[PDB]
């Protein structure tokens, strides 16, 4: 079997190759104390005694030594396999440098002895899961709009948002407060809880807010030790933020973001825009793909044909989107062997996985 | 309009049927929405002659 | 008397028409060994009469209902495929012998089981008292007969259904 | 998008390992569908389809192909994925055949070798 | 002569696996007949009574193969009657 | 297919724009597909030499004795009934 | 070779013989045109119904004009 690990930014994604869904996901942190190295869920449990590190914390391998230990617990710990016997599909963030590249392909033989490697772009592999090779896709926890065409992601009309999840999560801590509760401390998980199950982005903001203002029918209950809370305009004032920014002291929203589009080649902007993918958890939000579909209409010429695609299982769209490549039969001649990394080294990743 | 949506489904059932598609109800409405999320219709030709190549290996 | 004589009587016997003859069909010489399978073999036809006469009976009198149409109207489509059946065999008979019907013959053998005591267990039944009692043929776990039963009842209670869709009346 | 397909590898597969092969189908759906996407009106299509039906006769036939698309304006890459994909002679033609492929199908076992058309005796 | 006598058992299994006896306060309804107890199943003579028992009080308001040293039925049942439970104690509050 | 090509011929358009008349084209063409009189080249020969001596031009009903028989000569034409029936009416 | 090309000249000719019984019949038909009525009429096809289509879309080709 051949191994797919999707690196996330919070939350790390494995299984094998050929399955409909990742075997394990756990947290991309490694806590050390304040058994000397927790990794994953175990290391959020015991974060009391520990001091947590986020290797990868905006979609980039920061700090190799402990990246190094996320993938030995995958492979020892979640999966249960020796590396050195499977092959391995692992994935990247859009804008990946070229030295961390190298570096991956360079841990994976000669730490893990991996007999064979490979690594795709999250967003490419999204895109894979929808059935398309062209399109503009990934919002996450930590962390882009990326315009692909035929299978290549174009790195120059690619965009970053540093706006994800867990800015989201924060902000609701913030107005939940603001309410008259009180969510500051680490608070955070229930929050975040609550987030995941009781908001939505709204067709139309004010609208939204004045029908909260003027009536309860918008209202939710959250049991807690028992209390139970109500959050009202909350629910969608809290993903609000991803398309407008200011609400958190931020300078463009996503549907603008998805400019990306204008940076493409004229000839291919109609494809673009007649195949806009959602990926990543963030993106969950009830209501989201008709949001989309609104706003970027009105940013596009009235000719244009829009369409958004919201995937059901587009928060796995990524680890599913490595499932579907590494178990293609024209993708076997695409891994990078154990033979030709002896016979080219780690720069080959550049000419293998292009 | 869920009884719309079912007509306009009903009605598309007929002309796969004279047409001789072997596509029964079931993996007819797993297609029609399929290709309503904005799947490229030549490649699903593919994936189901294919699907139907390998069940027949079996048999 | 040759093997292929009975062969050809038999080929006959399965329908009602009479060496062969008529409540066993009594054979009347031949081995011991081929009057015995002959005897099994020729009262497979005489089953095909009881089912034969009901929907011939009741296809009569105009007093039988709605249902009881559906009904003697279903037995028949449960007759052409035994009509069928007897077709592919006398095609063969210009080789087949007795112990090669056996194995041929071996499943009509329960169909015009089922049927020939189903039409005996709703006898003067009219309405829908009769769909009621061909329904009381479905608790029987057989998976082959549950599965032939609970047909005739999607054909016999069709009528049924239509008067709901649309309980004793009075004039 | 992604449980679309999912569904969609269910119906095609033939009810009876049925929990492997799923995982290996929806792999020849994504290995078959992105061939395609790394390589016209929609109503014309159909009048081509259209004429080829009037020749070989059946003619009401085809004045009701036309008679639907005509309602069902008032979806249209939906319709552009359908076009990808005597009287008594023959009656007495096909009670004939029955009977070819019914004596062969039961003759081909009764005159073999003994065991093999047996499915017990290959165990 | 085993893989026989397991294509009857596959096949003499499926009337009583679509379906303890009944009776016509609530105690009596349903109750085990301790004979007719498989004694590879015993461990789990009473989660089978009391998950079909709760699916009854519920529906008049309004697949599994035969291993040996492989126990993929008996954690088949407590997945069933870990869910019969959560629809009717949901069902009451 | 090839009906459509001919409705883009005639009217300067697109098959995604022309769907009207190639509707029209096909409930004609369709029903009416077999040939409804027994073909020969010559009684319509005999036509078209008549036409053109009608119009005074009895130099070109002489040339198109020579053109049809070139016709024969090089053998590519399986149909030269249909052909001549059709550019006569036109 | 050769007979793939000494064909494309016996094409060649009668095609512009009929375009002379054209003119001098003084049908509205030009080269392009009369190219697509010659290839129908070989398949077979009733030249009283082709030419009931052209007497129609050239019919209609003024009224959008």
């Amino acid at each position: 079997a051949a191994l797919v690990v999707d690196n996330g930014s919070g939350m790390c994604k494995a299984g094998f190759a050929g399955d409909d869904a990742p075997r394990a996901v756990f947290p991309s942190i490694v806590g050390r104390p304040r058994k000397d190295s927790y990794v994953g869920d175990e290391a959020q449990s015991k974060r009391g005694i520990l001091t947590l590190k986020y290797p990868i914390e905006h979609g980039i391998v920061t700090n190799w030594d402990d990246m190094e230990k996320i993938w030995h617990h995958t492979f020892y710990n979640e999966l249960r396999v020796a590396p050195e016997e499977h092959p391995v599909l692992l994935t990247e963030a859009p804008l990946n440098p070229k030295a961390n590249r190298e570096k991956m392909t360079q841990i994976m033989f000669e730490t893990f002895n991996t007999p064979a490697m490979y690594v795709a772009i999250q967003a490419v592999l999204s895109l894979y899961a929808s059935g398309r090779t062209t399109g503009i896709v990934d919002s996450g926890d930590g962390v882009h709009t990326v315009p692909i065409y035929e299978g290549y992601a174009l790195p120059h009309a690619i965009l970053r948002l540093d706006l994800a999840g867990r800015d989201l999560t924060d902000y609701l801590m913030k107005i939940l407060t603001e309410r008259g509760y009180s969510f500051t401390t680490t608070e955070r998980e229930i929050v975040r809880d609550i987030k995941e199950k009781l908001c939505y982005v709204a067709l139309d903001f004010e609208q939204e807010m004045a029908t909260a203002a003027s009536s309860s029918s918008l209202e939710k209950s959250y049991e807690l030790d028992g209390q139970v809370i109500t959050i009202g305009n909350e629910r969608f004032r809290c993903p609000e933020a991803l398309f407008q920014p200011s609400f958190l002291g931020m300078e463009c929203g996503i549907h603008e973001t998805t400019n990306s589009i204008m940076k493409c080649d004229v000839d291919i902007r109609k494809d673009l825009y007649a195949n806009t993918v959602l990926s990543g958890g963030t993106t969950m939000y009830p209501g989201i793909a008709d949001r989309m579909q609104k706003e970027i209409t009105a940013l596009a010429p009235s000719t244009m044909k829009i369409k958004i695609i919201a995937p059901p299982e587009r928060k796995y769209s990524v680890w599913i989107g490595g499932s579907i490549l590494a178990s293609l039969s024209t993708f076997q001649q695409m891994w990078i062997s154990k033979q030709e990394y002896d016979e080219s080294g780690p720069s080959i990743v550049h000419r293998k996985c292009f | 309009n869920l009884n719309a949506v079912r007509e306009t489904m009903d009605v598309l059932l007929e002309i796969s049927r004279i047409l001789n598609t072997g596509l029964d109800m079931e993996t007819l409405s797993i297609c029609v929405r399929l290709c309503e999320q904005g799947i490229n219709p030549e490649a699903l030709s593919s994936v189901i002659k294919e699907l139907r190549k390998a069940t027949e290996a079996l048999k | 008397i040759t093997e292929a004589a009975l062969v050809r009587d038999i080929l006959y016997v399965f329908q009602g028409i009479d060496n062969i003859k008529m409540n066993c069909y009594k054979v009347e010489n031949l081995s011991r060994s081929l009057r015995d399978t002959a005897v099994r073999l020729s009262e497979l036809g005489w089953l095909h009469n009881k089912i034969r006469r009901y929907t011939d009976q009741r296809s009569l009198d105009r007093s039988f209902g709605l249902v009881g149409q559906s009904f003697c109207a279903a037995l028949h489509q449960e007759l052409r495929e035994y009509y069928r059946l007897l077709s592919v065999l006398h095609s063969q008979l210009q080789s087949l012998t007795l112990r090669r019907l056996l194995v041929w013959t071996y499943d009509p053998k329960i169909r015009l089981k089922t049927l020939a005591a189903l039409v005996d267990h709703c006898q003067g039944r009219k309405g829908g008292e009769l769909a009621s009692a061909v329904h009381a043929y479905t608790k029987t776990g057989d998976p082959y007969m549950r599965s032939l039963v609970q047909h005739i009842l999607s054909l016999v209670s069709h009528p049924v259904l239509s008067f709901l869709y649309r309980v004793a009346s009075d004039p | 998008i992604t449980q679309l397909f999912d569904d969609l590898c269910e119906a095609l597969l033939p009810a009876a390992n049925r929990k492997r092969a799923k995982r290996s189908l929806k792999k020849v759906a994504y290995n078959a569908l992105f061939t395609n996407l790394f390589q016209l009106p929609a109503r014309n299509k159909i009048l081509m389809l259209s004429f080829d039906l009037r020749v070989g006769g059946l003619g009401p036939k085809a004045d009701r192909l036309e008679e639907l698309v005509e309602e069902l304006e008032a979806v249209g890459s939906v319709l552009d994925l359908l076009v990808q994909l005597m009287d008594v002679q023959s009656l007495i033609s096909r009670e004939e055949c029955l009977c070819h492929s019914m004596i062969q199908e039961t003759l081909q076992v009764m005159e073999a070798a003994p065991g093999t058309g047996l499915p017990t005796v290959g165990l | 002569a085993q893989e026989l006598c397991l294509y009857l058992t596959k096949a003499a299994s499926a009337p009583y696996f679509e379906v303890v006896e009944e009776h016509e306060y609530w105690d009596q309804r349903y109750t085990i007949v301790q004979q007719q107890i498989p004694s590879f199943l015993q461990k789990m003579a009473d989660k089978i009574l009391s998950t079909g028992k709760y699916l009854n009080v519920v529906r008049e308001c309004g697949e599994i193969i035969y291993t040996l040293k492989e126990r993929a039925y008996v954690e088949q049942i407590e997945k069933a009657f870990n869910y019969a439970s959560k629809v009717l104690l949901d069902f009451l509050m | 297919v090839l009906l459509q090509n001919l409705c883009c011929r005639i009217l300067g358009r697109s098959e995604a724009d022309v769907a009207q008349q190639f509707q029209y084209a096909v409930r004609v063409i369709g029903s009416n597909f077999a040939p409804t009189v027994e073909r020969d080249e010559f009684l319509v020969a005999e036509k078209i030499k008549k036409e053109l001596i009608r119009q005074r031009r009895e130099a070109d009903a002489a040339l198109f004795s020579e053109l049809h028989r070139k016709l024969h000569s090089q053998g590519v034409l399986k149909n030269k009934w249909s052909i001549l029936y059709l550019l006569l009416s036109l």
